[PDB]
């Protein structure tokens, strides 16, 4: 998921932003 | 904006700037 | 443990704390 | 909501698991 | 994303996030 | 400047990439 | 609450979550 | 010790408490 | 260096940085 | 002590190596 | 002082407290 | 430069305050 994709590659603000209320 | 390496709080930190009062939920693996 | 207050990123970083793995909301409109 | 039991008064770890999924 | 206060090592933490490799100048003087 | 714009006002992601080189 | 793991400046900031008005010590070896 | 028990295994809030004054 | 205001996290991860393997003491108590 | 030196008052890096252990 | 081992955002966190009201740049290669 | 430096290897206050304004 997000959590991981960051964390063991890379990931974008706008990626991010999907988990926002 | 750049694309970023977030581990551990450093993610929630990040949600918390991209979110601001809209708030957002974290939801790890297992 | 101890009562404080925790505003803003701090709160999400104390939320990230106590949740861990579970996840967490945090949606200040309530 | 936690911005009011937490930030503006003042809550406990405990307290803070009620917004654990 | 959302606007919001950023002050002190928030703000340079915001700064990060948003330049990364671009690095970036903090100077509150002005 | 950024202290003016971010902290005593208030700022957008989008503004903050002022202050990349 | 679930387990930690913690490293560097990270510890601290659980400590300080944790002790409140207590405070703390920060030991670490050698 | 608790420094580095957390670091390089895990370690529990209440193993941290053990540490507050 | 500088003179500033550090309270509550920020003035424990300030302690952890000018510290660091001395180790430290938080006790706002005092 | 500490919270009156440097959050009440304004304290230096230096005065901060006063809580090292 | 210590010597630091600082990566990510905690290096621009150290240059914070460093630096105080001066502020600084933060420019990584590439 | 000091970014790397103080991510792969160490660095201390001194060098980081070559980096102020
Ligand atoms: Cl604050
Ligand atoms: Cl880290
Ligand atoms: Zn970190
Ligand atoms: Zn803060």
């Amino acid at each position: 998921g997000i959590v991981e994709q960051c964390c063991t590659s890379i990931c974008s603000l706008y990626q991010l932003e999907n988990y926002c209320n | 904006f750049v694309n970023q390496h977030l581990c551990g709080s450093h993610l929630v930190e990040a949600l918390y700037l991209v979110c601001g009062e809209r708030g957002f939920f974290y939801t790890p693996k297992t």
